[PDB]
């Protein structure tokens, strides 16, 4: 799929994913939820190769769940990324490698800290206040560059992510069909329904 | 480089009746632009009133007739003697076909025979294995050619009655075992003359309740 | 295409068969393949078909206006001549492939000649696709000191070869005698082993079987007075 | 193709195979690969027939006006105009010409003329797909100033051994013999060479 | 997949009333080289089978040994291996069209053209074709290479259909194949004057002949054939 | 990629008793999309018509060449040009870009005015003529029409008669061909008069 | 071909057209392109006509074995996945499927669109094949969710007459399916030619045609 | 360019022509206006490579120009149409062919009809009800197969487009800016400048 | 490279010249290609050197084996090791070789192994590039039953041409005299070889 952005403020990580799925020249879906959740205060949202991004995302997911039932405790959003991004370089060098690019927002309970992890299909992780796969960042990081600061609040977060939205709207040759909106703070994810 | 796969010619026609059913192929065998052989059989009776016929690659045409053959010989081992029926030979060729879905039987292959109510079957696939049940099929080299003309002939495709002018069709009545080979003989006769890999002989195999009966005729050999 | 060339005695005879082809399918099952350069000159030609009809129309015209110009009877290897020089320039992409035969004042000549502009001498000669079934008759059966009668019969029969054994030949065998001190006799259909059987029924249609929409008359006349 | 020219004490002989082939195809096993530019000036010719039989014509039609302006030309002259067309047409020709004449004046003279179009004067010259066998033998064999004879049994023994080991070779052995007497052809059916 | 490297040329033959015949020629080619001139390509088994081979040497000298194996296999524990269970030419080139397919399927050819030609049992005549991509037919004239298109034609003016066959002597038979030879001689840049011939008749059994050689050729028109077109001299 | 497929497209032609009848399906597409249903491809110069298969801008481009030549023909030679001689014209203009050729299959059918005999040819694209007894068929689905030709086919026919055997050859050729049908017309021709008639035929 | 389903208030419709193409020859005039897994279990078929037969009828293969292990129907979106599954395994391998998996189950009717690549996505409305573009702009600007059994069947019907006309890979006939709580239902095999001139006259469209 | 779409109606010609110009990854202009008139009553749209469009369109323009100020009288849509396809087929075999494609809309004053020609780049000429370059008619000909009527008004053609218009901004995967549209009638050419 | 063996009355003698070259560059001008698997077996090897190198090695390997087990190998046998590897592994291997070996039962014998993995048992056998050059020559002037000396000028003569006309052979000519009475190496210089 195409555009996923990411953005960490005070005290929230806000994760914006488009909702288009296309097949030829058509759109076959304008409603698609590019995300799953990993644990209760982790988010990972995805992009890169048909059928690919699915099928890494929901393993990635179910190997989370595992290390939670198994010690009853939520991994750490750092350690997720850390696991995330083995499994990505174990795999480019795979016979056919998962063509799946990630940003990762969690809320760290323990440091009382939202963190945002931009990792690429590659294996190459950054920590980032905010962060883009493909084109995304060539339109919007300008914007987060200028405008970004680290005590901003969620909503400040949403209306800078606007922005964001509307300048790829405007420049980019390409319908995406808006974008799904999710916050990830101390109190868990929520989606945002109007965007 | 290698090439595995090769093109021997040939064209086959499978024709379904309301209680027989026809599988007809001519005997010619070719490459590029030389005749290997005039009278070289393509169309098999496999048992249990089946009639089977591999066109294009002879090679994987004669592998798959002979691996079909076997499972039949099996079928009656492992399910007491049971005869097999035509659905069920057919969905079995299915699964033989779609085990090489990655290197595949360069065939179009059809049978013919009797359903279990006792009327006309023929089935067709392509060569990875997708097959139906079909009232008329030409295969092969002079395909294109014949089945337009069985669409007019059999099916009444395109034909009216007179005095109404399109408004009723011409209503789709059967047809016999002697007015079904007078099609396959003129769809051949026609083929052989404006297809260069078409000729020297028809072998036509009828299947009914009595069982097989095979009919030959000449063809040119130009 | 099977095409031959024979000397023989007092002449030459050059024969052909009747089948075009676009790729497999048979476009025409009684082709013309023998055409006339001047009236005692006739040449026969495989490969791209409007090649061999245009390159031997063309220096036909030239050959008849050089008749005219030099008030003499045309030579084969000034045709010959004339059509190696032209196809050489074209390297090949006109694809002619003939065999040319004929008699004049100099004697019987019999040359073939390939799309690159090559030439051959030869007392027999085969090209197209059928040129080894033919010439495997023709190395069989061919002899010094041939007659009339027999050249025909060794010609048709290595026509005849490449009709059965080759696909891409059939129908029936054309044939063109040259002899010395006569008029050239072009025997079309010479031969007629191909004739298809009758059809086991009529398909001739019932009045008013196809469905029609329209009707109208088609004014093919000029505009008329009053 | 097995073709080849030598110089002897009377004058020139010329030397060919007869086989033309199309793949593994015999196109032709009876061709005269010996031709007449002048009335003693000949070539042997190999590569593209089409490319070397437009040459030759092209070289025929300049000695035959060199002629009517001056007169007699030298071997050395003709092997000249075949150079010049070789040479200026490389990048769309595959020829591989030799040039033998006699004078009177020059006697026997030998020219090799391959693919680039470059022009070397030899006591003897080989060519062809089949000349690649016979290097070592004609090399051991070959003296200055032979016999007709000898020169005759010389490029048949050649000749019948690039045969037997080129496919693209075979046939009948031509010849063409140049002296001051005039112009002899002579011929060699494999029942004679093949035994050899 | 490979190349074919050292190769031997057309494999010729045909039915007759009361057997088969079988020919080919004694070189083995390399490339356009003339390379070896020694090289026998029919290869018999027992007094009953000829098997004749065209293609690559080094595998065509790997099917000989696959053959000599398989007659030393089929005596073994075997009484009647010199009477009723004896090798028959059937189970012989199904044996080698099994093998012949098996290797094009796993894309590593056998790079040979095979015919083989024998008598069965009851008498029957067996003649039938197999080649590198597995691929048989039977005809009552059958020829590898380039006799496929210039023998076949000569062949089949003698038995053009199976009711020629019992109206076709040993004499008349052998008289075409070895007329056809010649042809191919005279046309096949690839081709050798020496030849073997094999004659597996019902009565008279495997009478296999070496060392002949092409006779009466024709060759003395070429001294009146001059130039190119033009030239008369 | 292929001119001779993407627009799509059949012409056949029979001659019968006295008369000659030529037929084409209607449509014009772009490879998979059916773009026009009314797409003619039969032309008439006098008395001779010219049915033209392949790619449509030179088919369009080939009858105003045509209508242009004509036209001159007349004028100078003061009578309508006769099927002979116009199929000896198509095939030298079109052997005349030889190297650049039109990519169609052009048809000729007539009547010859003056002997009254019945007459049609077929070209390559390059201009060999066929001049076929019996019929000549063009286009995409020239295989399936060769089929039913060669089946249905039988000489002289009454024109009405033979109306109902060319116009069953064009529908069930068509019907096998994803590029031809969305109509059809066929012509039957005779010394002096022609009628024109429009077929139903399914619109997939 | 050219394919379609979609939910709506009392059920899902399924409509798909029967042609079948080798290069620009039509192998088949009435091809079906559905398959019935079970009484409340629909398939449609897209691309390579094998690989869509031989893989949902290993799929049915395994639905019907999930039914003897819980004693229990499979749902929609299971079944749509173990097919998915099927797909990843020969990934990249050249297998050509476009299928809508169609049924009624405790969710209430089902539809997930599933092809080659694994994609697997649940929808409303779906439609598959060389002729789905103009099968979705009669879909789009006529579907409502307070659709008839009767008219509903009509869009989907109609829907394929308008690709089969310009899709020249589109065509031969349409096949109709009813999915309800009781399962699933065949509203019979339409021809084209008949259908497009009865619509024509009816409806009043397709009026650049003539007839 | 990317979609030009065309609609005859009873008695005008409805041109609709997308506003987007894209250059690499970048959308330079959201307002660009792909048409020329060629004659007070006649108009022609356009759609292709680059550079390309304008020059064919501005050559044909000053063409048509030039024959109205010669004969003082305005051509046919008919034979406008004809000279414009002429030009594309003695381009297609040019050494660089102008890869073109147009629609022209004109009303015939002497007939008192509307008229509408689709023109693609090898000169593939059709008079059509209603037509489309490139894929737009993949999205758009199933709709108008089923609305159009030839008895409809300038405004029912209008909303016949608009719907056209909205299926296109559905189902393509391509953001094309909204569309211009003009009016071609017996007044002669005027635009709708709100759409 | 340049080879050959050829039997004669007392046994066989193998010859080969001694240059290595990469590309134009001669990398060894005095190799030894002459290279034994076993006591009175040599073979001659042209190809790769790395294949014929690595196969020589493995064929020493197993008559050293099958010589401990069960005696001395006949040349057939080794000649019959030799095919199996360069038959078996032809799609990855470039090698020719010539075996030749002397028996007091079989004495002499001479095989030859060209690139598919065929093998020709013959009188005499010429391989590499050069041999080209020398069919003729050697064809003419080979018989059976020579003398050691006659064999020796034959062979000396024969390599002397296939390095003058060819540029990838030449150097010294080494040979290998295989009889009964046991193993004799031999050596000729470029000035005397050059001059015959
Ligand atoms: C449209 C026709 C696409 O053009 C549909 O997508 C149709 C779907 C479909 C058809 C039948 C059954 C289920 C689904 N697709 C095809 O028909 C399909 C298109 C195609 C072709 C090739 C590939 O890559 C391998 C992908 C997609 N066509 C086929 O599968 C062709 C090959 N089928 C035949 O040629 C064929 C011949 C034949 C003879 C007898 C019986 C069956 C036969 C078939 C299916
Ligand atoms: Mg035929
Ligand atoms: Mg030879
Ligand atoms: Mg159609
Ligand atoms: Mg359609
Ligand atoms: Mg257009």
């Amino acid at each position: 799929m195409d555009i996923i952005l990411g953005i960490r403020v005070q005290d929230s990580v806000i994760l914006a994913s488009s909702k288009a799925v296309t097949r030829g020249i058509s759109v076959l879906k304008d409603s698609d939820d590019k995300t799953r959740q990993l644990s209760p205060h982790t988010l990972m949202s995805f992009a890169g190769e048909a059928g690919d991004t699915v099928q890494f995302a929901e393993y990635i997911q179910a190997n989370i769940q595992l290390y939670s039932i198994r010690e009853d405790y939520e991994l750490s959003p750092q350690a997720v990324s850390s696991f995330v991004r083995q499994e990505l370089a174990k795999s480019i060098r795979s016979r056919r490698p998962y063509q799946v690019n990630v940003l990762i927002g969690g809320y760290d309970k323990k440091k009382n800290k939202p963190e945002l992890y931009q990792i690429d299909y590659l294996g190459t992780k950054v920590e980032l206040p905010y962060g883009a796969h493909g084109y995304s960042g060539f339109y919007t990081f300008s914007l987060l560059d200028h405008h970004y600061r680290p005590d901003m609040t969620t909503e400040e977060g949403l209306d800078l992510l606007k922005l964001c939205v509307q300048e790829l709207e405007k420049r980019m040759p390409m319908d995406f069909k808006g974008v799904i909106v999710k916050i990830v703070d101390k109190d868990g994810i929520r989606q945002v329904d109007d965007f | 480089q290698f090439n595995p796969y090769g093109d021997n010619g040939g064209t086959i026609l499978g024709i379904a009746g309301e209680d027989f059913a026809v599988l007809a192929g001519d005997t010619r065998n070719i490459t590029d632009y030389s005749i290997n052989s005039r009278y070289e059989p393509k169309v098999f009776d496999c048992g249990d009133n089946i009639v089977m016929s591999a066109n294009g690659f002879a090679a994987d045409g004669d592998a798959l007739v002979k691996r079909f053959k076997n499972s039949v010989k099996w079928y009656h081992f492992d399910h007491n003697d049971k005869k097999l029926s035509i659905n069920s030979a057919a969905r079995n060729i299915q699964h033989l076909l779609y085990s090489r879905r990655f290197f595949p039987y360069y065939v179009y292959n059809i049978i013919a025979g009797l359903d279990e109510d006792g009327k006309g079957a023929v089935y067709s696939f392509d060569p990875v294995g997708s097959y139906q049940r079909e009232q008329c099929r030409a295969g092969g080299a002079a395909a294109s050619l014949i089945m337009p003309f069985l669409d007019n002939q059999v099916n009444f495709k395109n034909q009216y009655e007179p005095g109404t002018n399109g408004k009723v069709k011409k209503p789709l009545k059967y047809l016999s075992v002697e007015e079904v080979i007078k099609l396959v003989r003129d769809s051949f006769t026609s083929a052989t003359e404006r297809h260069i890999q078409v000729g020297d002989g028809l072998e036509i195999l009828i299947v009914t309740k009595d069982g097989v009966r095979k009919e030959f005729y000449e063809l040119k050999r130009d | 295409t099977t095409i031959v060339g024979v000397k023989f005695n007092n002449g030459v005879v050059i024969a052909a068969d009747t089948r075009s082809t676009q790729g497999p399918i048979v476009a025409d099952k009684n082709c013309a393949k023998l055409h006339r350069i001047s009236p005692k000159i006739w040449c026969a030609g495989a490969g791209t078909a409007a090649d061999t009809e245009a390159v031997t129309q063309l220096i036909g015209s030239n050959i008849e206006l050089h008749s005219l110009y030099t008030s003499r009877e045309p030579r084969v290897v000034s045709a010959l001549q004339m059509l190696k020089q032209h196809l050489f320039k074209y390297q090949g992409h006109i694809g002619a492939y003939l065999i040319v035969a004929g008699v004049d004042p100099t004697g019987s000549h019999l040359f073939s000649i390939h799309a690159h502009g090559s030439t051959d001498v030869g007392y027999y000669l085969s090209l197209g696709s059928g040129s080894l079934a033919a010439m495997a008759v023709l190395e069989s059966h061919w002899k010094q000191d041939l007659t009339k009668e027999e050249a025909i019969k060794l010609a048709s029969d290595a026509i005849q070869a490449g009709i059965w054994n080759d696909l891409g030949s059939g129908s029936n065998v054309d044939v063109c005698v040259m002899e010395i001190g006569k008029d050239a006799e072009y025997l079309r259909n010479y031969l007629t082993p191909n004739v298809r059987e009758e059809k086991q029924k009529s398909y001739k249609f019932p009045r008013g079987t196809t469905a029609v929409l329209k009707e109208s008359i088609v004014n093919i006349c000029d505009i008329q007075e009053e | 193709t097995s073709i080849m020219a030598v110089t002897f004490k009377d004058g020139v002989i010329l030397g060919a195979d007869s086989r033309t082939t199309t793949g593994a195809y015999i196109a032709n096993r009876v061709t005269d690969k010996l031709t007449r530019v002048h009335d003693k000036i000949w070539c042997c010719r190999s590569g593209s027939a089409a490319d070397t039989q437009a040459i030759a014509d092209i070289v025929q039609y300049h000695l035959e006006l060199y002629t009517s302006q001056y007169g007699t030309p030298s071997t050395e002259t003709a092997a000249s105009v075949f150079k010049e067309l070789c040479y200026e047409n490389k990048d769309n020709l595959t020829a591989g010409i030799i040039v033998a004449g006699y004078d009177d004046k020059n006697k026997g003279e030998v020219y090799t003329i391959p693919l680039g179009g470059s022009v070397h004067k030899l006591p003897y010259a080989i060519a062809g797909s089949g000349s690649t066998f016979i290097y070592g033998y004609c090399d051991k064999n070959f003296r200055e100033n032979m016999s007709k004879e000898e020169t005759v049994d010389f490029i048949k023994h050649s000749l019948s051994q690039a045969i037997k080991w080129d496919g693209s070779s075979g046939g009948v052995i031509r010849m063409v013999v140049l002296t001051a007497a005039g112009v002899e052809r002579l011929i060699f059916y494999p029942d004679e060479y093949e035994q050899l | 997949t490979q190349q074919p490297i050292v190769t031997g040329t057309s494999v010729i033959s045909m039915k007759y009333d009361n057997g088969v015949i079988i020919a080919a020629d004694n070189l083995g080619s390399y490339g356009s080289l003339l390379r070896f001139n020694g090289v026998e390509r029919l290869i018999p088994v027992g007094d009953n089978t000829v098997v004749g081979i065209s293609g690559d040497i080094s595998d065509m000298q790997h099917i000989e040994r696959l053959l000599k194996d398989l007659v030393t296999e089929n005596a073994y524990d075997n009484p009647l291996a010199d009477a009723e269970e004896a090798l028959e030419p059937s189970y012989i080139f199904e044996y080698l069209a099994t093998v012949m397919y098996q290797r094009r399927s796993k894309m590593n050819p056998l790079w040979n053209a095979i015919i083989v030609a024998g008598v069965q049992s009851n008498g029957d005549q067996f003649l039938r074709y197999v080649n590198l991509l597995g691929v048989t037919y039977s005809s009552p004239t059958l020829a590898t290479g380039f006799g496929a298109h210039m023998a076949n034609p000569l062949l089949r003016k003698v038995v053009d259909r199976e009711s020629d066959i019992p109206k076709t002597t040993v004499q008349v038979a052998e008289e075409a194949i070895v007329n056809a030879m010649r042809v191919l001689y005279y046309r096949d840049a690839r081709s050798s004057r020496n030849f073997s011939l094999a004659i597996i008749d019902k009565n008279t059994g495997l009478t296999f002949k070496k060392n002949l050689q092409v006779e009466n050729m024709k060759w003395d028109f070429a001294k009146d054939i001059k130039g190119y077109g033009t030239q008369k001299i | 990629s292929d001119p001779s497929s993407i627009n799509g497209g059949i012409v056949v032609a029979m001659t019968g008793k006295d008369c000659v009848a030529i037929a084409c399906d209607l449509r014009l597409g772009s490879q998979s999309l059916g773009v026009s249903n009314k797409f003619e491809k039969i032309f008439h110069y006098g008395h001779v018509f010219l049915g033209i298969t392949g790619l449509a801008t030179d088919v369009t481009t080939l009858n105003e060449m045509f209508r242009y030549k004509t036209n001159l023909y007349k004028l100078k030679e003061e009578r309508a040009i006769e099927p002979e001689t116009f199929t000896q014209l198509v095939s030298s203009s079109l052997y005349e870009r030889r190297f650049g050729p039109y990519f169609v299959g052009p048809v000729v059918a007539g009547i010859n005015s003056k002997s009254g005999k019945p007459f049609i040819a077929g070209f390559d694209l390059i201009g060999c003529i066929d001049e076929a007894k019996d019929f000549i068929v063009s286009g995409t689905a020239s295989d399936q029409l060769f089929g039913m030709c060669e089946s249905l086919y039988e000489p002289n026919l009454e024109p009405e008669d033979l109306f109902e055997t060319i116009s069953q050859a064009l529908l069930n050729a068509a019907d096998r061909d994803a590029l031809s049908g969305w109509g059809a017309v066929v012509y039957i021709i005779k010394k002096d008069e022609v009628v024109k008639r429009y077929l139903k035929m399914r619109q997939d | 071909t050219t394919t379609l389903a979609f939910k709506f208030q009392h059920g899902v419709i399924v409509a798909v057209d029967s042609r079948a193409t080798a290069g620009s020859y039509i192998s088949s005039l009435r091809m079906n392109k559905v398959i019935e897994i079970n009484p409340y279990l629909l398939g449609t078929m897209s691309g390579c006509a094998a690989d869509c037969q031989y893989w949902e009828r290993l799929l049915a293969k395994e639905c019907r074995l999930y039914y003897l292990r819980n004693g229990e129907r499979i749902s929609v979106s299971a079944a749509s996945k173990l097919l998915s599954n099927m797909m990843l395994q020969y990934r990249g391998m050249g297998l050509s499927m476009g299928s809508m998996i169609c049924g009624w189950d405790k969710k209430g009717p089902g539809l997930y669109y599933v092809d080659d690549n694994g994609t697997r996505l649940s929808g409303q409305m779906f439609s598959t094949g060389s002729g789905n573009t103009y099968a979705y702009g009669v879909l789009d600007s006529n579907y409502k969710w307070d659709l008839s059994v009767e008219d509903a069947l009509y869009l989907g019907k109609r829907s394929i007459l308008a690709a089969a006309h310009r899709d020249a890979y589109s065509g031969g006939s349409v096949n109709l399916y009813h999915v309800t709580e009781d399962g699933w239902i065949y509203h019979g095999n339409h021809d084209v030619g008949e259908l497009f001139w009865k619509v024509k006259e009816e409806e009043g469209s397709f009026n650049n045609v003539i007839g």
